RNA sequence: CGCCACACGGGGUAAGAGCUGAACGCAUCUAAGCUCGAAACCCACUUGGAAAAGAGACACCGCCGAGGUCCCGCGUACAAG
RNA sequence: CGAGUGGCUUGCUACCUCGAUGUCGGUUCCCUCCAUCCUGCCCGUGCAGAAGCGGGCAAGGGUGAGGUUGUUCGCCUAUUAAAGGAGGUCGUGAGCUGGGUUUAGACCGUCGUGAGACAGGUCGGCUGCUAUCUACUGGGUGUGUAGGUGUCUGACAAGA
RNA sequence: UGUCCCAACGUUGGGCCCGGUGAACUGUACAUUCCAGUGCGGAGUCUGGAGACACCCAGGGGGAAGCGAAGACCCUAUGGA
RNA sequence: AGCCUGUGUACCAGGAGGGGAACAACCCAGAGAUAGGUUAAGGUCCCCAAGUGUGGAUUAAGUGUAAUCCUCUGAAGGUGGUCUCGAGCCCUAGACAGCCGGGAGGUGAGCUUAGAAGCAGCUACCCUCUAAGAAAAGCGUAACAGCUUACCGGCCGAGGUU
C-alpha cells in the first residue's frame, strides 16, 4: 500500500544557498505602537551556560519555583546610528530619498565605509520634511554600526553595518527622534531598546558545513537492511518518476548546508547586564572571557561564536512579558569536562 | 446490461422465428389495460408519442408499462379507462457472450422497433387526466424524448 | 523615467484587449507608446470568473518558470505582449517602445483611443485591473 | 493528558518485555501499543514513564498468563529531565496493570516509582510504598 | 418606462451621480441606485426613474429602485423600527449595548460574551426583555436587527429544545 | 536519544445562515444591492531575489587616484574556485 | 427500467516496438487527482443530551505500527482524530532487492508406449556500463546594465 | 546484537587540488529547455505558448523509450540439430 | 473500436502548391521556367495580408470564438434565466393579488356513540335571512374552543389568467 509520510526537510528556506552577507537583514519589523524608537540593536555570540530562575509563568503550577534554563550568553556592547535614512513612497515601493549623517565618526569606521568628509545634514533634512509635507515620506530607518573593537574576544575591528527601523508614535515626532539619535554621536544601547523579560526574535547566519549528503541535509533514511550493504548508504532511492523526465527541485539532493540566514522567533531576554557575572571557568571555549554590555537569551541562536547576530522586538509574540524575572544562579562552571 | 447495446435500429430486421431459435419469452403481461370490455368510447384520448426511431427491450416496454398502469390506480383497480400499449417486440437480439473468431451471437433477448412520432401508448379517459401523468412516468424508463398528445380533448 | 512617447493612451474605463491591441498595432508601425492609468482600465464579464481565469495563471508554474504579473501594471504590459511577435527583432522592437503605467506621471493627460471606451451608465459587469490586482495579493501602490 | 512536570525520552518499544511491579500474579510483561500515540512510517510506537500503555502478559499465573490488559509505566531505565535540570534513571522498567477507572488492578505496588506518575494516576500513587 | 415619485413635503432628496441621497427631520440616507441603462433623477417635486428598455431584468430593477426610494422617504420622516424579545429557559442571558455594538452574555451559561456591530446611525434602545432596533436606513436597521437574532444561533443541538436567544417581535 | 523556537489577526469567498428587494401590488437570501461565513484563497510571517533588457534606489569616496587583486599571518568559511 | 461519467480491473482489437522500451511484489524519493477516511465550516435527522446516521463545501495537513503470505489483494491484533482511494511506462532495477515469475539440475502427483508434458506442487539456481547531451541540487568565471565603497528596494519565486 | 526504531562519531584507502603518465565506450545532423498539443497511437527538433546571457567545477543518475547484444518469449520458413 | 470483412466511388500510396495551429488521404487545387494580374478554399481586432464594415436581433454563460474528426463530447431528465409567436377565458357593470370588514342563523343536522357539536365512521345534504356564507375544502381539540378555504362587500386601479 506504501504508507503515507511528509516529505524531508522544509520547501521554505531555499535555495539552500551560502548567504550573500554574514551580517543578517531583517525583512519585517515591528508595528508602530509605543512612543518612537529604534526598532532593533545587534551584539556578537559567546556561548552557553545555564542560570536558575524562578517561575515566572502566572498559568504555570510551579510558578515561584526554581527552574533551570539554558542560556547563550551574547555581548551586546553600544553601537551607534551613524545617519537616518528616509523612503519615500512610489508607485514601484519604497526608495530611499536621502540621509542625514554626522561628524563624530569612530576612529575605524573607514576599514568599511568611506566615511563622509562633506555632507549637508540640513538640505537632506528640508528634503524628508519636504516629502513628509508631500505626504511621500515612507518609514525611517538608522545606518548603524557596531564596534567589535569594544569586543576582545572578536578578532575583527572592522564594523558590521546594518540599517534598522525607526517606529514611533506620529511621524512628525518620531523623525525628529531620530535626527536627535544621530545629531549627537549616534551612541545607543541595549538598555535603550529591550528590556530584561520581553521576547525578540534573534537572526543570524547559521554555522556553515559546507556540502553535505541528503541524509543530513534534507533528512533522509540511509538504506536499510540489506539495501545498505549493496554499494548505497547514502543515497536516495531516485531523482523521480519516468515522467515527468527531468529531475524536480524538490528532490532532496546534496549540496551547500549551513551558511543560512535564519530569524529565530520569540527569543526571551532572560537578563541584560554588563560585567564578568555571566563569563565561564576556562573562558567560553573558542571564544575567550566575558567582561563588558552582555545579553543573556533563553535557548539557541543562530551561529557559531563571535558571529553577529540581530535582535527585534518579536513581531508575532505569543505571550505577553513578563519584566524582569529573578535569576536566583547563573552558572560559571567551566565548558571544559 | 445497457440500452446501450440494444438502442439504435442499425442492424438488418432480424424476425423469422424459422431461422431462429431459443429465443427468450416478453416480459410483457399485458397489452390491452383497464376497461378492455368497452371500446373508445371515451371523450378524451392521450397518447405517448416516441420522438427518435429507436429499439425498445421488452425489459423496458415492461417497466415502462407497468409504472404507467400501475400508476393510473389513482383511478382504481377497476376504473373507467383504457390504456393500449399498441407495439410488440418482434426484432431479436444477440449477444456474443473464442473472441472475434465466430462472433455472431446467441438469442439474448427482442425489442420493438419504433420510429420518431409513432405512439407507443394510447389511453382513453373521461376529463380526468391522470394518464397525463402515468406517462410522463412511462417515458422515464424508454430511451428516447417523448411528447404526450393529447387527441380528441378541446377541453382545455 | 522619461519615455519620448509619441503617443499617450489612457485606460482609465477602457477595455483592456481593445487598448491592448491598437497599441501593439502603433508600436509595430514603430510608434513609441505609453499606457497610462493602468490600474483604473477594465476587462468585461463576470468578475468572478475573470479572476479565476487569472489566478489560475499565477498558479501554473514550474521549475522552468511561467512568470505571470500581479500588478496591473505588468497584467497591460504582457497583454501586449500577446499581440506582438515578441520574440521576433521587429516584436521585441515594437514590445520595448511601449511601457504602462500605474496612474500618469506625464503632464499630458492621455488620449482615449476610439472604440475602447465602457459605458459605466450601460455597463455593470465589468472589473478594474486593479481589483484584480488586489485580489491577486498584489500591493497597492496606487 | 496532564503535564508529568517532567521531559522524558521514551525508553521502551512495542514489543519490549518490562518487569509488573504489583502483586496482582502477573511477572513480566510485554508492550503492545501506547495510548493516544500515532507515530510515522518506519518508526517504532515508543513509551515511557507516564505513558498508560496497551500490554499483554508474558509470565506469571497461568490465569493472568496471555492476558491483554491495560497498564502504567512506573519506571524505565532511560534518563528523565525534572525541572532543576537533573536526570533521572532507574534500575529497571516497570508498569502497573490498571484498570478502566486507572486503578491499580493489585493490591501492593513492588518497587519505587517516580513522583510524576503521581500527577497523573492519583489511586496508583496513593498505592506506593517509595515515591522517588 | 418611467415612473415619478413625488417626495414628501417633509423631505428634501438631492442626487448627483449614481448616489441619492434623501434627508429629514428623522435623518439622512444615501444609497447608489447603478444599474445598466437605468437614470435616476430629481425634477424637483419628484423623483424619476426611467429607462429606455422594457426587458424584464429592467422592469425589475425600476421596480427596486422604487421601493428603495419610498423607503428612504419613510425612513427620514416616520423612520425604521424592529422590536425584539429576549428569551432564556435555564441560564439568565444579559443583553447590553455595549459602544457601538450589543453584547450579550450568559448565553446557554457561556463564559465568553457574545457580541455585533451595529450597522450605521441604528439605535438600539433596550429596556427589560424588550429591545428596538430603529434607525432612517432600513438597510442598516434590517440587518442590525436580524444580527441580533444571528447572534444567538446554534447549529450543535436541536433547536426545538434549546431556544434561548433573541427574536424579531415586531417587523415594520 | 539532548535543548530552543515555529501565532494571532485582518481581507475576499465556497457550502450555508440571513438582510433589503423586484420581476409577479403578495411572497421571495438574488435578479441589481447588502451582512456574515471553511483547516481551503489573499495578506500577515520565514527564505531567495538587480540579469526585473523599464537590467533599480540612496549616501559618501574617487577619476591620478577611490577602491580592488596578488602577497603575508589565519579562519566565524571552505572539495577547485 | 432508463441516461451517463471515468479509464483503476477484465475482455476485445492488433495501431506502435521483435537490429530487446529489462514484466511481479517490495523498497526509497518526488509531484499530482478527488469520487473526502480524519481534520475545518455547514444541511437534514426516525436531531433531548452524549453517541450516531445521511448529505454539502473543501485536497491545507494527516492517513501510522505489527502476525501469516513473494504476494497485490486480503485475513487478523493492538493503537488511532483517521489509520481514504487513485494517476505518474500497473512512477521508480544506467537506485536497491530478487521472495516470486522464467532457462539449464532434481523430486512428487497426473498424463503419455516413449522422448516428454501440466497457469500443478516443490528444493537449488547470475543482476553489466568510467555520463557526451539534457534535467536538477550546490559551487565558480566572464560578459551586459556603464569608477568605487557601504546600505537598501522588491518585480517575482519557495513554504505546511 | 546497529537487522530495525534512527542514526552519530571515528579509522584506513579512495574521492577533491597539484606534477608526471594516459586509454576506452560512444558519435546522421542540429541541440538552453519546460508545459501542452499533434504525429505510425511513447517528440530536445512538428504546432502553440512559457522560459532561456555565455562558460566552467562538483554531485546523485529523472530523461535521451541512454550504452551494451540483428529478442532467448511468440509466430513465420515446404530452416537446422 | 484508430475493429474485422464486402461493395461502388474518389483519394493517399505515387500528388506539389493554398487553407486547416501542427497532421498521407477534410476544403481549394492537379504542377514546365520567369513575370504581371484576378480569384478559390479560407480569412479581414492583434499576433497576421484584408473591416475594430453596415442594417437588425438574441445571448451574460467567457455560453461561444471547435465544418469534418481516435482528435471538436456531453445524455435521459429538468429550468417563473431570458427573448419571440399563437390560442382560450376574465376585466373600469372594476378583473388578478394583497389588505380591511362579513363569513349569519333552524342547528351543537340525523345516525351511531358515554361522547361527536363542518371535519372518527355511516346517511343525507335539506331552508331562512341576505349583499354573502358548505348539513363544510384544510388545520386544530378528549370532545368543544380557536385558526383559516370556499362564498360577499369595501379599499385599490389595469390589465390579468390558462
Ligand atoms: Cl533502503
Ligand atoms: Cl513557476
Ligand atoms: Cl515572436
Ligand atoms: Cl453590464
Ligand atoms: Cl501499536
Ligand atoms: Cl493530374
Ligand atoms: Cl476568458
Ligand atoms: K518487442
Ligand atoms: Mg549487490
Ligand atoms: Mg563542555
Ligand atoms: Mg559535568
Ligand atoms: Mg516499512
Ligand atoms: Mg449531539
Ligand atoms: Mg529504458
Ligand atoms: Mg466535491
Ligand atoms: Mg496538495
Ligand atoms: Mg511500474
Ligand atoms: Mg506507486
Ligand atoms: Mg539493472
Ligand atoms: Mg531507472
Ligand atoms: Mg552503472
Ligand atoms: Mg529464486
Ligand atoms: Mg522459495
Ligand atoms: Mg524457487
Ligand atoms: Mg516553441
Ligand atoms: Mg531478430
Ligand atoms: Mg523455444
Ligand atoms: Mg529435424
Ligand atoms: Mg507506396
Ligand atoms: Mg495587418
Ligand atoms: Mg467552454
Ligand atoms: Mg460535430
Ligand atoms: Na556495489
Ligand atoms: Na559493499
Ligand atoms: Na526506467
Ligand atoms: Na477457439
Ligand atoms: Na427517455
Ligand atoms: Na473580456
Ligand atoms: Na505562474
Ligand atoms: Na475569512
Ligand atoms: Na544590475
Ligand atoms: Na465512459
Ligand atoms: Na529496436
Ligand atoms: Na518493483
Ligand atoms: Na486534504
Ligand atoms: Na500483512
Ligand atoms: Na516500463
Ligand atoms: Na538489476
Ligand atoms: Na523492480
Ligand atoms: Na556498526
Ligand atoms: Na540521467
Ligand atoms: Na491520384
Ligand atoms: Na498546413
Ligand atoms: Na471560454
Amino acid at each position: 500500500p506504501q504508507p503515507s509520510r511528509p516529505r524531508k526537510g522544509s520547501l521554505g528556506f531555499g535555495p539552500r544557498k551560502r548567504s550573500t552577507s554574514e551580517t543578517p537583514r531583517f525583512n519585517s519589523w515591528p508595528s508602530d505602537d509605543g512612543q518612537p524608537g529604534v526598532q532593533g540593536f545587534a551584539g556578537y555570540k559567546a556561548g552557553m551556560t545555564h542560570v536558575v530562575l524562578v517561575n515566572d509563568e502566572p498559568n504555570s503550577p510551579r510558578e515561584g519555583m526554581e527552574e533551570t534554563v539554558p542560556v547563550t550568553v551574547i555581548e551586546t556592547p553600544p553601537m551607534r546610528a551613524v545617519a537616518l535614512r528616509a523612503y519615500e513612497d512610489t508607485p514601484y515601493g519604497q526608495r530611499p530619498l536621502t540621509e542625514v549623517w554626522t561628524d563624530e565618526f569612530h576612529s575605524e569606521l573607514d576599514r568599511t565605509l568611506d566615511v563622509p568628509e562633506d555632507h549637508d545634514p540640513d538640505a537632506a533634512e528640508e528634503q524628508i520634511r519636504d516629502a513628509h509635507e508631500a505626504g511621500d515620506l515612507g518609514d525611517l530607518r538608522l545606518i548603524t554600526h557596531t564596534v567589535p573593537d569594544a569586543v576582545p574576544s572578536v578578532p575583527k575591528k572592522k564594523p558590521d553595518v546594518m540599517e534598522t527601523r525607526v517606529g514611533g508614535g506620529s511621524v512628525s515626532d518620531r523623525l525628529d527622534h531620530a535626527l536627535d539619535i544621530v545629531e549627537d554621536g549616534g551612541e545607543h544601547a541595549m538598555n535603550d531598546i529591550f528590556r530584561a523579560g520581553e521576547y525578540a526574535d534573534v537572526a543570524g547566519v547559521t554555522k556553515g558545513k559546507g556540502t553535505q549528503g541528503p541524509v543530513k541535509r534534507w533528512g533522509v533514511q540511509k538504506r536499510k537492511g540489506k539495501h545498505a550493504r549493496q554499494g548505497w548508504r547514502r543515497r536516495i532511492g531516485n531523482l523521480g518518476p519516468w515522467n515527468p523526465s527531468r529531475v524536480r527541485s524538490t528532490v532532496p539532493q546534496q549540496g551547500q548546508t549551513g551558511y543560512h540566514q535564519r530569524t529565530e522567533l520569540n527569543k526571551r531576554l532572560i537578563d541584560i547586564g554588563e560585567g564578568d557575572e555571566p563569563t565561564v571557568d576556562g573562558g567560553f571555549v573558542n571564544y575567550g572571557e566575558v567582561d563588558g554590555p552582555y545579553t543573556l537569551v533563553k535557548g539557541s541562536v543562530p551561529g557559531p561564536d563571535k558571529r553577529l547576530v540581530r535582535f527585534r522586538p518579536a513581531v508575532r509574540p505569543n505571550d505577553q512579558p513578563r519584566l524582569d524575572p529573578e535569576v536566583r544562579y547563573v552558572s560559571n562552571e567551566s565548558n571544559q569536562g | 446490461k445497457p440500452g446501450a447495446m440494444y438502442r439504435n435500429s442499425s442492424k438488418p430486421a432480424y424476425t423469422r422465428r424459422e431461422y431462429i431459435s431459443g429465443i427468450p419469452g416478453k416480459k410483457i403481461a399485458q397489452f390491452d389495460m383497464g376497461n378492455n370490455g368497452a371500446g373508445p368510447t371515451y371523450p378524451a384520448q392521450v397518447e405517448l408519442v416516441v420522438e427518435k426511431p429507436v429499439q425498445i427491450r421488452h425489459n423496458a416496454l415492461e417497466a415502462a408499462r407497468v409504472a404507467a398502469n400501475r400508476y393510473v390506480q389513482n383511478s382504481g383497480a377497476a376504473a373507467n379507462y383504457k390504456f393500449r400499449i399498441r407495439k410488440f417486440p418482434f426484432h431479436v437480439i444477440r449477444e456474443n457472450k473464442d473472441g472475434m473468431r465466430a462472433p455472431f451471437g446467441k438469442p439474448v433477448g427482442t425489442a420493438a422497433r419504433v420510429h420518431g412520432a409513432n405512439h407507443i401508448f394510447i389511453a382513453w379517459v373521461n376529463p380526468d387526466p391522470n394518464v397525463e401523468e402515468a406517462w410522463r412516468r412511462a417515458k422515464m424508463k424508454v430511451t428516447p424524448t417523448i411528447n404526450i398528445d393529447s387527441s380528441p380533448a378541446g377541453n382545455a | 523615467a522619461e519615455f519620448d512617447a509619441d503617443v499617450i493612451v489612457d485606460a482609465r474605463d477602457c477595455i483592456m484587449g481593445r487598448v491592448a491591441s491598437q497599441v501593439a498595432e502603433q508600436a509595430l508601425d514603430g510608434e513609441t507608446v505609453a499606457v497610462v492609468n493602468a490600474e483604473r482600465a477594465v476587462i468585461t464579464g463576470r468578475e468572478e470568473q475573470i479572476v479565476e481565469k487569472y489566478e489560475k495563471r499565477v498558479d501554473i508554474g514550474n521549475d522552468n518558470g511561467y512568470f505571470y504579473p500581479k500588478r496591473p501594471d505588468g497584467i497591460f504590459k504582457r497583454t501586449i505582449r500577446g499581440m506582438l511577435p515578441h520574440k521576433k527583432q521587429r516584436g521585441r522592437e515594437a514590445f520595448e517602445s511601449v511601457r504602462v503605467y500605474l496612474g500618469n506621471p506625464y503632464d499630458e493627460d492621455g488620449e482615449v483611443l476610439d472604440g475602447t471606451s465602457l459605458d459605466r451608465l450601460s455597463n455593470i459587469k465589468f472589473v478594474t485591473l486593479g481589483e484584480i490586482s488586489e485580489t491577486l495579493g498584489a500591493n497597492k501602490t496606487w | 493528558m496532564e503535564a508529568l512536570g517532567a521531559d522524558v525520552t521514551q525508553g521502551l518499544e512495542k514489543g519490549s518485555l518490562i518487569t509488573c511491579a504489583d502483586n496482582t500474579g502477573a511477572r513480566e510483561l510485554k508492550v503492545i501499543s501506547v495510548h493516544g500515540y500515532s507515530g510515522t512510517k518506519n518508526r517504532h510506537p515508543k513509551a515511557g514513564l507516564g505513558d498508560k500503555i496497551t500490554v499483554s502478559v508474558t509470565k506469571g499465573t497461568p490465569e493472568m498468563r496471555r492476558q491483554v490488559l491495560e497498564a502504567v509505566v512506573v519506571r524505565q531505565r532511560k534518563p528523565i529531565r525534572r525541572p532543576d535540570g537533573t536526570r533521572v534513571k532507574f534500575e529497571d522498567n516497570a508498569a502497573v496493570i490498571v484498570d478502566e477507572n486507572e486503578d491499580p488492578r493489585g493490591t501492593e505496588l513492588k518497587g519505587p516509582i517516580a513522583r510524576e506518575v503521581a500527577q497523573r494516576f492519583g489511586s496508583v500513587a496513593s498505592a506506593a510504598t517509595m515515591i522517588v | 418606462p418611467r415612473v415619478e415619485l413625488e417626495i414628501p413635503e417633509d423631505v428634501d432628496a438631492e442626487q448627483d451621480h449614481l448616489d441619492i441621497t434623501v434627508e429629514g427631520d428623522n435623518g439622512s440616507v444615501t444609497r447608489r441606485l447603478w444599474y445598466p441603462d437605468i437614470d435616476v433623477s430629481v425634477d424637483g417635486d419628484t423623483v424619476v426613474i426611467e429607462s429606455d428598455e422594457d426587458n424584464a431584468k429592467t422592469m425589475s430593477t425600476i421596480g427596486t429602485f422604487q421601493s428603495h426610494i419610498e423607503n428612504m422617504f419613510h425612513g427620514v420622516t416616520e423612520g425604521w423600527e424592529y422590536g425584539m424579545e429576549v428569551f432564556y429557559s435555564h441560564f439568565p442571558m444579559q443583553v447590553n449595548v455595549e459602544g457601538d455594538e450589543v453584547v450579550i452574555e450568559n448565553f446557554l451559561g457561556e463564559k465568553a460574551p457574545r457580541r455585533t456591530t451595529i450597522h450605521g446611525d441604528t439605535d438600539v434602545e433596550i429596556d427589560g426583555e424588550e429591545l428596538t432596533v430603529s434607525g432612517p436606513d432600513i438597510e442598516a436597521v434590517g440587518q442590525t436587527a436580524a444580527d441580533i437574532e444571528q447572534l444567538t444561533r446554534i447549529n450543535d443541538k436541536d433547536v426545538r429544545v434549546f431556544q434561548d436567544g433573541v427574536y424579531i417581535t415586531r417587523k415594520p
